[PDB]
RNA sequence: GGAAUACUGCCAGCUGGGACUGAGGACUGCGACGUAAGUCAAGGAUGCUGGCAAAUGGUUAUAUGCCGCCGUCUUGAAA
RNA sequence: AAGCUCGUUCAGUUUUAUGUAAGAAUGAAGCUUUUAGUGGGCCAUUUUUGGGCAGAACUGGCGAUGCGGGAUGCCGAACGUAGAGUUAAGGUGCCGGAAUACACGCUCAAGACAAAAGGUGUUAG
RNA sequence: GCCCUGGGCGCUCAAGCGUGUUACCUAUACUCUACCGUCAGGGUUGAUAUGCCCUGACGAGUAGGCAGG
RNA sequence: AGCGAAACCACAGCCAAGGCGGGAAUCAGC
RNA sequence: UUUGCUCCACACAAUAUAGAUGGAUACGAAUAAGGCGUCCUUGUGGCGUCGCUGAACCAUAGCAGGCUAGCAACGGUGCACUUGGCGGAAAGGCCUUGGGUGCUUGCUGGCGAAUUGCAAUGUCAUUUUGCGUGGGGAUAAAUCAUUUGUAUACGACUUAGA
């Protein structure tokens, strides 16, 4: 095999994706479940939290095209989101550490998702399309 | 019944001045006709009668007015306000809003629209 | 779209000068080389366009009832035709009497040839009823039978043709 | 958009309206016809119905030519002739069309549509003769008009009382909405564009 | 591994024109509308369906198909069980066929139909 | 929600094709609410599903799903020409499908 | 007196959305980055991930979208 | 096809000489010798013949010719098997894949050999 | 200028006519790339051969001729 | 209620016109 | 035909969709005008005003939608009943009185969501038919035969009979 000349280049995401942004997936058990943004890994998934206490959805990889950007955004500078890497989600029936990490990350979440009224209200209210919606319009 | 008249105010239709507020200087002919719009930026030029509707508001406005009288013409006579009272105004002004509302200002929405109702509902009747 | 030209030329002396209006300068070239034969004996090897500039109208923001000398070669022979056109710029003003020629006599570029094109800025001057009636005081008349180009397939309200 | 939708043939154009619901059909979209009996066609009442008479003569030889009679027939087979019929497409397409005199149950108690673009006072020009097909269909045969007539003026009977109880409904939903503004909830909708 | 995607271009294999229609017509392509290529009609063979120099000949599993039908055919293949697979013909017994099939397994040559007559 | 739909609907027109000679490969897929090609330029690139029932039970369910993807839009309608790896039945002609919202960008 | 702008042409200007293509096979060649090691989009794709004991797919029947009896004959290609 | 030997010699290619010494442009050979087949008319054109018609000196095209368009018999384009994008002819109301697109007027019955003549039919100099 | 006497459905401010301006439909035509073959050029053995290769162009066709199975 | 062929057989056919071509089964007329 | 036939309740399968994945979301009449609210000296009347698209209206928040606590009203609504009216064009639907029983996101809280591992429509509609029980309902008709003679080429047709 020839040296073949492709060089591993970060990946670059897109300037709609920062972190604590709200994001929604459309592919899933979770499709149509509103979610916030965290931090990206390595593998180049998007690490997010619904937050599990609000809306069920605990801390998951997803993929950024299967992610529908929002405006709206929330602090997530008090999270440390540091420990949380690609060998936490390796498996080679819960995991003892997965109650306990997803309630200290939703701990720091929470106050922030009660600080703005009705967000809480609005996470735990699953997103769906209706009769007339038009994507292409809408802002999202 | 709204008739094309020296001074009368319309509403562009389609074009890059689509949206913009123009008033009719002369008539060039029965198809085409010279329009001005200074306070909204679109430049003195003539245009077809099928690209443009005209609106109810009219003000005086002198035969053959350079822009700087238009302008003038246009301050003095304050149809923006009127056109803004207008229902026409209200309803494309409610329109741009509704297209530019976030999903979250959405679902604001219809939590607010519920409160509403439900007071709705229980007004009725009584 | 047409554009006016200024096309001059002297076989390589008298200096022939001309108006051309064509939509770029290669047609207006070849208009004047065309009108050059007629007017006298003159080939395009003879010699060269000294001169070919476009000219623009000096204020297209006025209302000017144009006076037009046109001469065409209709189905049997050439005669000569004189109209008054109301419009903004003589670009436009040759564009319409081009358009109102092809679709009534069906002359067109080909079969038409441009003589004088003068405004007229008093009234009673303009004989023609058609542009005499727009030179009267600020009238008003309205626009009936109005229609909207709905661009959804289906309609609910039964729309109204009022304007 | 609706599973079946009912096209009003009151004021509208023969051809326009049977072209847009045949491309309609095509597509795979059901759709119904109502009043056929009022549709309308261009062109005097002596052009039209030489232009159908000479139809019925013009033979295949009875295995061919037909002389219907039914408006809603003769309408159905001007949309039939812009359809891919004897085929299986083309007649599954037909299978979601169906035509009749005036507007019988239960499409009275739902909401019928028009075509703007089919409109024959819309597209014809004012002034210019026109067809009013319910006479043509008499004079080539048909004896129902009068009977749809009649039976339509009940139509617009009870309809009419419907109409005013739904006024009446609206009329109270105004005065409820309008003592109900000024609220805070009315004033955020306001703000927030609704 | 050296086993990119064999295109077969014309995976349908061609016909005879007009054989359905009758009998006696056998179903061996021969040459004659049809020369004429018009619209509609069966394709004719020619050199544009040509297989890859890299691919001819080349089985699914990505192995060339060779007949052998002795213990020393199969061992030509030692230095070649990268490449040519073994294939026991028809006519073998079953009492040969175990021991070639044995030799293979022994050799990694694989057998392109075994448990013949088995 | 009453509602659960994540995917735009549509429609299924014919096969890219001329006055005589269609081509299966290329398929036309009209989107409601679309008008014109520009509007069209959002959904190119968007995963396209049709599902149909067949009465036998296949290895994962009763329900068998096609997955093809948009390619470019199609007329001055803003119809937009769909691609699958498996080029959908003939009588499907006029049939509804379904487009999904991803891949995204917004 | 002054700019602006429509139009034309240039950018060895920038930034995206979508479709097909991965063809060569250990390094030798022309180039950019760098003070040097070394790196690079620089004579053809790599890195990661998920579903699988019928997987993908083949022949055939039937229905759908479009297309459509043979050799010799006069020889104007023809019935 | 068959030997030599010159790599250059050639051209259905284009203007001044008066048809050319062309150190004008553009493109890129010769003598042989024997070896299968080859004896048609025609569409259009040319020379432009006379009184309907009949031969005719000529220049492009088949015979051996697919494919797209014209419902079907001139225009486009001349052909390996495939993927991707733009077009020719011809089209964008349906059958039929494409805008019931914009702009100037026309027309009441048409519209996709009769023009010799008339209309108090309609619109212009 | 048009009308009167002289492909199917239908069309009538055309979905008729002439013309001007943009977009779109798609041939085996054109542009990029994958493969077979022919034709042309070249590397090849102090062994890597009627072989292993690199580069380009070309692909209609009756009788007829040649070549390969 | 017998005893069992021949002729013929690519395959066609219900007509509107031009490129010379819009339905079970048997009994009664030519 | 071991309820045989039929209409229902529950109950397991096959069968497929010309192709749900919130709502066909009801006047008439004119298009060189019609509504809407009001006035009434009631009319083809006066007044304010709406169009120029549904780019809307009704709904839409909960494990695909659960449990439970508290506040304000007895409004909204899923569903079993009941008094009564309307709809004969293809009426086969529209409702209306009264309670009963869940929810109510109108407002404020406590519970579980994970592992489908980064997605594989991630299965929720009925069209028809087949088999297993219980709640009722009724228990007939035609052909040949026999024959007729208005009919009758032969069919056919028209008859009488437990």
């Amino acid at each position: 095999l020839k040296k073949t000349r492709k060089a591993a280049r970060p990946q670059k995401l897109r300037a709609s994706l920062v972190p604590g942004t709200v994001l929604i997936l459309l592919a899933g058990r979770f499709r149509g479940k509103r979610v916030v943004y965290l931090k990206h890994l390595e593998d180049n998934t998007l690490l997010i939290s619904g937050p599990f206490k609000v809306n069920g959805v605990p801390l998951r990889r997803v993929n950024a095209r299967y992610v529908i950007a929002t405006s709206t955004k929330v602090s997530v500078e008090g999270v440390n989101v540091e420990k949380f890497n690609v060998e936490y989600f390796a498996k080679e029936e819960i995991k003892a550490e997965r109650v306990e990490d997803q309630k200290v990350v939703d701990k720091a979440l929470i106050a922030e998702i009660k600080k703005t009224p009705l967000l809480k209200q609005y996470l735990s209210a699953s997103f769906s399309l209706k009769n007339g919606d038009k994507p292409h319009m809408l802002k999202f | 019944w709204r008739l094309v008249e020296v001074g009368r105010v319309v509403l562009i239709k389609k074009g890059q001045s689509a949206g913009k507020l123009a008033a009719i200087v002369e008539i060039i002919d029965q198809k085409k006709v010279l329009i001005d719009g200074p306070k909204a930026g679109v430049p003195r030029q003539a245009i077809n009668l099928g690209q443009v509707v005209l609106t109810p508001l009219t003000f005086a406005l002198p035969r053959g007015a350079r822009t700087a009288t238009v302008s003038k013409k246009w301050a003095a006579a304050a149809v923006c306000e009127k056109w803004a009272a207008s229902s026409w105004a209200k309803k494309i002004a409610q329109r741009e809003r509704r297209a530019a509302l976030t999903d979250f200002e959405r679902f604001q929405v219809m939590v607010l629209r519920k409160q509403k109702r439900y007071t709705v509902k229980k007004a009725l009747a009584k | 779209h047409f554009k006016e030209y200024q096309v001059i030329g002297r076989r390589l002396p008298k200096l022939f000068r001309m108006r051309i209006f064509a939509s770029n300068e290669v047609i207006a070239k070849s208009r004047y080389w065309y009108f050059l034969q007629k007017l006298h004996k003159v080939k395009k090897a003879s010699g060269e366009i000294v001169s070919i500039n476009q000219i623009n109208e000096a204020h297209p923001t006025k209302v000017k009832n144009f006076g037009v000398w046109v001469r065409y070669d209709s189905r049997s022979g050439t005669h000569n035709m004189y109209k008054e056109i109301r419009d903004v710029s003589r670009v436009a003003a040759v564009e319409t009497l081009y358009q109102d020629m092809a679709a009534r006599h069906r002359a067109r570029f080909r079969s038409i040839h441009i003589l004088k094109v003068a405004e007229i800025e008093k009234t009673a001057d303009v004989k023609r009823q058609y542009v005499k009636q727009f030179l009267t005081k600020d009238l008003k008349f309205p626009l009936p039978h109005r229609v909207q180009k709905s661009t959804k397939t289906f309609s609910y309200k039964r729309p109204s043709t009022f304007y | 958009v609706e599973p079946v939708v009912v096209i009003d043939g009151k004021g509208h154009l023969v051809g326009r309206l049977a072209s847009v619901v045949a491309k309609q059909l095509l597509n795979g979209q059901k759709i119904v016809v109502v009043r056929a009996e009022e549709l309308n066609i261009s062109g005097e009442f002596f052009r039209n119905k030489l232009k159908y008479h000479d139809f019925l003569r013009k033979a295949t030889k009875t295995r061919g030519p037909f002389h219907f009679r039914a408006p809603s027939r003769i309408f159905y087979k001007a949309l039939r002739g812009m359809v891919s019929h004897k085929t299986a497409r083309g007649k599954a397409a037909l299978e979601r069309l169906k035509v009749f005199e005036g507007i019988p149950p239960p499409y009275d108690k739902k909401k019928r549509v028009v075509v703007p673009q089919a409109l024959r006072v819309l597209r014809l020009k004012p002034g210019r003769k026109y067809t009013t097909l319910g006479k043509l269909s008499t004079s080539v045969g048909w004896k129902y008009e009068d009977v749809v007539a009649k039976l339509e003026a009940k139509r617009k009977v009870s309809s009419a009382e419907y109409y005013a109880k739904k006024r009446a409904f609206t009329k109270k939903v105004a005065s409820a909405n309008a003592t109900a503004a000024e609220s805070d909830v009315a004033k955020q909708l306001a703000a927030l564009g609704y | 591994l050296p086993h990119p995607k064999i295109v077969k271009k014309h995976t349908k294999k061609f016909k005879r024109h007009h054989s359905d229609r009758y009998h006696r017509v056998a179903e061996n392509w021969r040459k004659q509308v049809v020369r004429r290529r018009f619209r509609g009609n069966i394709s004719q063979p020619k050199i544009g369906y040509g297989s890859n120099k890299k691919t001819k000949f080349l089985s699914p599993s990505g192995h060339k198909t060779f007949l052998v039908a002795n213990v020393k055919d199969l061992e030509t293949l030692t230095m070649h069980t990268k490449t040519y697979a073994a294939e026991i013909a028809h006519n073998i017994s079953a009492k040969n066929r175990v021991v070639i099939l044995a030799r293979a397994k022994a050799l990694g040559i694989k057998v392109t139909n075994p448990k013949g007559r088995l | 929600a009453e509602s659960h739909r994540l995917y735009v609907k549509g429609k299924h027109l014919s096969y890219q094709r001329s006055k005589r000679v269609n081509n299966p490969n290329v398929s036309l897929i009209k989107i409601e609410g679309v008008a014109t090609p520009q509007d069209a330029q959002f959904y190119l690139g968007k995963r396209i599903a049709y599902v149909y029932r067949a009465s036998k039970e296949v290895r994962g369910s009763k329900i068998r799903v096609m997955w093809g993807k948009v390619t470019r839009t199609h007329g001055n309608s803003g119809v937009v020409r769909a691609t699958f790896r498996n080029n959908l039945p003939a009588k499907t002609f006029g049939a509804s499908v379904r487009i999904f919202l991803y891949p995204s960008n917004i």
